[PDB]
């Protein structure tokens, strides 16, 4: 028989799935809800029906594992989160009954059925009885994941928390709950043998702070959602009284108080004015309440006496190119180039379809301790730029004229914001920042672009105080890494100038068997949960020694996160609560992308290194690999910084990435991956599945076989092995038919003036010059058209092809 | 003078919203707390006099706001002036079980706060 | 050739039915932007011309200019 | 402002398929529907020369729509508003 084992000795390091009161432990179920495969997932089926969550017809429906499509899988797992509470309940009466005893000792995940109760009493050694410890830290450590996917906590909130009674009428105007937080984590949580803060301000590192956020947060997925939000209370100013905010209330670093707390104040300079227009209690006190049928979250919506509607407008189609790509004999019948990209119409219902993808989100525990061990390896992959405060003169600031957001938008955009202030007074801003908090509303607009889908694409406009202050931080850390070459990440490098070569020889290195590989995260930026924004948050602050003290950097952190990752959004003429999920406005959230990529293939690989059996490695030195992973994980509390840096050369030996946020190429050891020990794509769709809660499905991650054809697509473009001049290159080219789509159907911008025509189109045939290399004849035709019809344009008013050829030679 | 105008923008925003906001109530469930500290998503909740109830389809009208006078937040409010999507005013009259496909969705309804 | 000019005078149909402010009603401005995006979608030959005839009763049946 | 009308026009006359082009012709005749055809129609037969060139009886070809339903304009039961499914 098979079963899930969480063993370690001198022998064998790592949970492992081998051969050898419930039917099934709770490792089994850990591991069933965290290494899922679609295909052999019986277990997780028999023990859904085994306690009545659900019927095996519901399994007989297609799609019963998904997340994303039919998103109503959470009402049973909830019924699988009250047995978790249920069994999680019986630890603390268990240590406590133990310890008296005097027993020092470890606890394993696998001594404990579904019910809770424990056996195998084998391992412990008896001490004098008062004064025993057992060792807890796997446990939780493995058991945290489905304590926020079950979440158990609805289950407890009852007025004694039993499931057949009414729910509590908590206190309205009560914010606090540090008493409650407390004896909810020494009822939960007693012999977790470290400091918990049941606010995040006294803690004592990043660690920690980490620590303590997901802690927090999952004792916060248990209290009145009416809680968590600005604290305000009422000011004075020249007589007149005033409601701002004086505090915020997370649900991942508990309650912050402002310290440059002004009551009874005289007069608002520019910087107060910015601070509280920026606030939302001005704007949800001076308007009407709403209740808005349409969406699940929390809804108080003011500003006007009646919603928006607004819909999105149909393309601009030109028929000049359209007839001469006609005369020329295309589309012609049974023909693999034809026009599938197009401008959709939509409605505004589309909004809030869209909203309801934002819905698409919930909260997550993730595991603490591979946490901590991914960022120490996440930190040594980022360990060649150099970061830092600068000041307001060393801002470059591009392209001035995006939204300024709201209420800001009103009057300009970010220039106006830019050249109105001078240096000191963003410094002074900054500083401020570096104690306070400043809740902030977003904007939300409609995207207006091509696509081949029918969807609605959405944008969001974030305020002018949250993006100058990541400027600041992330113009320094991002200009450090953006202008370098060769490095895991690859952002701002021109693919031009044989720039896609150098690139693919660098993913070659010295692999021994090359084979390629791709994904992609479904729902990006909808399902990125919480922790892995505020941990990708915290390594661009570690990138920071020399410049801020804890304090500081505790208040930037708090600053990130209520301003991206937990404000409220303008929606329409109506205010919600944003649960989670990154905003689309900075740069820095590519780049909290790319670390959240990074961390992901980091975790597939450890879970691929310590899931596999060294029993049947026949290496030694990658055994003693895996035995020191498991004993830097699950053991030290310390940081061991040789251990990481040989974990970061053997992945640089033997697992190559090449990195754009959210878009990857792997290559990877082939022999390696076929004994697992570097990351194949199951891992990847089974960590997908247990800590960003979509289910990555397995059409759309691609694996080839032969190198000298590259990557099957990377960053919306296809590669060929051409020679050039007794060179062997990879070039990239794009797939004709956007190029096509984007030639016939414009919007409106350019249908006015020519110039900027003759520009998209030899924009276009610069990305689509390539073709002609393609053994398909019909590609080159398509770059014929396209130089005749500038030339023609040309004409009638860059031509030469040869100025597109030099576009693409390295020199 | 650039940044005089938006310097008095938000001011004269300021002001509009604080000619809207000054009541009594407020003032007592704000003396109500501990130490005057309070959130945020309870000051319209329970201060604001004006609730906009927005209804997608009729099976929510028949279990939401089904009468004249209706029950949200632990308290009555008395309806007027229902609108349809489209800013035409609708009679209470006419939001039937049949004759709802005929009427634009969603509907706005507006009601007052009853004490 | 059969199948892209669908396309074509379905967008240039839309466009010209947006040109007229017919989105001043929600139900009929619905229908258009689901019948053009079920034509902007179409594989097969037959229904693309149903919908096509639909829409142009859309437009011939308001007094167009 | 003409041209994209012009342009729409030219299009669906090069289109050239029976139930467009009929409709334009019974448009320009003046025979113009009332509704959205579903895929319940109803259209003003503006002169007694398009009721025979069209309505045969109870039949009628119109793109093919049996109609029974005959009132009047001045809505009271006998230009003429018939209304039909599609059998
Ligand atoms: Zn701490
Ligand atoms: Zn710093």
């Amino acid at each position: 028989v098979y079963r899930a084992f969480d063993i370690y000795n001198d022998k064998v390091a790592g949970f492992a799935k081998f051969l050898k009161l419930t039917k099934y432990t709770m490792a089994d179920l850990v591991y069933a809800l965290r290494h899922f495969d679609e295909g052999n997932c019986d277990t997780l089926k028999e023990i859904l029906v085994t306690y009545n969550c659900c019927d095996d017809d519901y399994f007989n429906k297609k799609d019963w594992y998904d997340f994303v499509e039919n998103p109503d899988i959470l009402r049973v797992y909830a019924n699988l989160g009250e047995r978790v509470r249920q069994a999680l309940l019986k630890t603390v009466q268990f240590c406590d009954a133990m310890r008296n005893a005097g027993i020092v000792g470890v606890l394993t995940l696998d001594n404990q059925d579904l019910n809770g109760n424990w056996y195998d009493f084998g391992d412990f050694i008896q001490t004098t009885p008062g004064s025993g410890v057992p060792v807890v830290d796997s446990y939780y450590s493995l058991l945290m994941p489905i304590l926020t996917l079950t979440r158990a906590l609805t289950a407890e909130s009852h007025v004694d928390t039993d499931l057949t009674k009414p729910y509590i009428k908590w206190d309205l105007l009560k914010y606090d709950f540090t008493e409650e937080r407390l004896k909810l984590f020494d009822r939960y949580f007693k012999y977790w043998d470290q400091t918990y803060h049941p606010n995040c301000v006294n803690c004592l590192d990043d660690r920690c702070i980490l620590h303590c956020a997901n802690f927090n947060v999952l004792f916060s997925t248990v209290f009145p959602p009416t809680s968590f939000g600005p604290l305000v209370r009422k000011i004075f100013v020249d007589g007149v009284p005033f409601v701002v905010s004086t505090g915020y209330h997370f649900r991942e670093l508990g309650v912050v108080h402002n310290q440059d707390v002004n009551l009874h104040s005289s007069r608002l300079s520019f910087k107060e004015l910015l601070v509280y227009a920026a606030d939302p209690a001005m704007h949800a006190a001076s308007g009407n309440l709403l209740l808005d049928k349409r969406t699940t979250c929390f809804s108080v919506a003011a500003l006007t006496n009646n919603v928006a509607f607004q819909t999105v407008k149909p393309g601009n189609f030109n028929k000049d190119f359209y007839d001469f790509a006609v005369s020329k004999g295309f589309f012609k019948e049974g023909s693999s180039v034809e026009l599938k990209h197009f401008f959709f119409a939509q409605d505004g219902n589309a909004a809030i379809s869209d909203y309801d993808y934002y819905r698409y989100n919930l909260p997550t525990m993730c595991d603490i301790r591979q946490l901590l061990f991914v960022v120490e390896v996440v930190d040594k992959y980022f360990d060649c730029y150099d970061g830092g405060c600068i000041n307001a003169n060393q801002v470059i600031v591009n392209n001035l004229d995006k939204s300024a957001g709201f209420p800001f938008n009103k009057w300009g955009k970010a220039r106006l914001y830019y050249d109105s202030m001078s240096y000191e007074d963003q410094d002074a801003l900054f500083a401020y920042t570096k104690r306070n908090v400043i809740p902030t509303i977003t904007q939300m607009n409609l995207k207006y672009a091509i696509s081949a889908k029918n969807r609605a694409r959405t944008v969001a406009g974030v305020s002018i105080c949250s993006t100058m202050t990541n400027r600041q931080f992330h113009q320094k850390l991002l200009k450090s890494i953006a202008a370098t070459r060769g490095a895991t990440v690859v952002i701002g490098t021109s693919k031009f100038y044989g720039g896609w070569h150098n690139m693919l020889k660098t993913v070659y290195s010295d692999v021994e068997n090359p084979h390629l590989m791709g994904w992609d995260y479904p729902k990006c930026d909808r399902a990125m949960p919480n922790m892995l924004r505020i941990m990708a948050s915290l390594v661009l602050a570690r990138k920071h020694t020399t410049c801020c003290s804890l304090s500081h950097r505790f208040y930037r952190l708090a600053n990130e996160c209520a301003q991206v990752l937990s404000e409220m959004v303008m929606c329409g003429g109506s205010l919600y609560v944003k649960p989670g999920g990154t905003s689309s406005g900075d740069a820095t959230t590519a780049y909290a992308n790319s670390v959240f990529n990074i961390c992901q293939a980091v975790t597939a690989n450890v879970n691929a290194l310590l899931s596999t059996d060294g029993n049947k490695i026949a290496d030694k030195y990658v055994r003693n690999l895996q035995h020191r992973l498991y004993e830097c994980l699950y053991r030290n509390r310390d940081v061991d910084t040789d251990f990481v840096n040989e974990f970061y050369a053997y992945l640089r030996k033997h697992f190559s990435m090449m990195i754009l946020s959210d878009d990857a190429v792997v290559c990877f050891n082939s022999t390696y991956a076929s004994q697992g020990l570097v990351a194949s794509i199951k891992n990847f769709k089974s960590v997908l599945y247990y800590q960003n809660n979509v289910f990555m499905s397995e059409a759309k991650c691609w694996t080839e076989t032969d190198l000298t054809k590259g990557p099957h697509e990377f960053c919306s473009q296809h590669t060929m092995l051409v020679k050039q001049g007794d060179d062997y290159v990879y070039l990239p080219y794009p797939d004709p038919s956007r190029i096509l789509g984007a030639g016939c159907f414009v919007d409106d911008i350019v249908k006015t003036d020519g110039t900027l025509m003759i520009e998209r189109f030899v924009s276009l045939a610069i990305d689509a010059y390539p073709l002609t290399k393609h053994p398909n004849q019909e590609y080159a035709d398509v770059f014929h058209l396209y130089l005749q019809y500038i030339r023609k344009l040309h004409d009638e008013l860059y031509w030469e092809p040869e100025f597109y050829e030099a576009m693409y030679t390295p020199h | 003078d650039k940044r005089a105008k938006v310097t008095s923008a938000m001011q004269t925003m300021l002001f509009t919203m604080l000619r809207k906001l000054d009541n009594d109530a407020l003032n007592n469930i704000i003396n109500n707390a501990r130490d005057g500290c309070v959130p945020l998503n309870i000051i319209p909740l329970t201060t604001a006099a004006k609730l906009m109830v927005v209804i997608p389809d009729y099976n929510t009208y028949k279990n939401t706001c089904d009468g004249t006078t209706f029950t949200y937040a632990s308290a009555l409010w008395e309806i007027q002036q229902v609108v349809d999507a489209d800013s035409k005013i609708v009679q209470l009259s006419e939001i039937s079980m049949d004759n709802s496909p005929n009427l634009a969705w969603p509907l706005i309804v507006t009601a007052l706060r009853a004490n | 050739s059969k199948m892209s000019d669908v396309k074509c005078t379905s967008v240039v149909l839309l466009s010209v039915l947006q040109q007229l402010r017919v989105e001043s009603s929600s139900k009929l401005w619905a229908q258009c932007v689901q019948l053009h995006n079920d034509i902007l979608l179409a594989k097969d030959t037959t229904e693309a011309f149903e919908k096509m005839v639909s829409l142009l009763s859309v437009l011939l049946s308001m007094q167009g200019a």
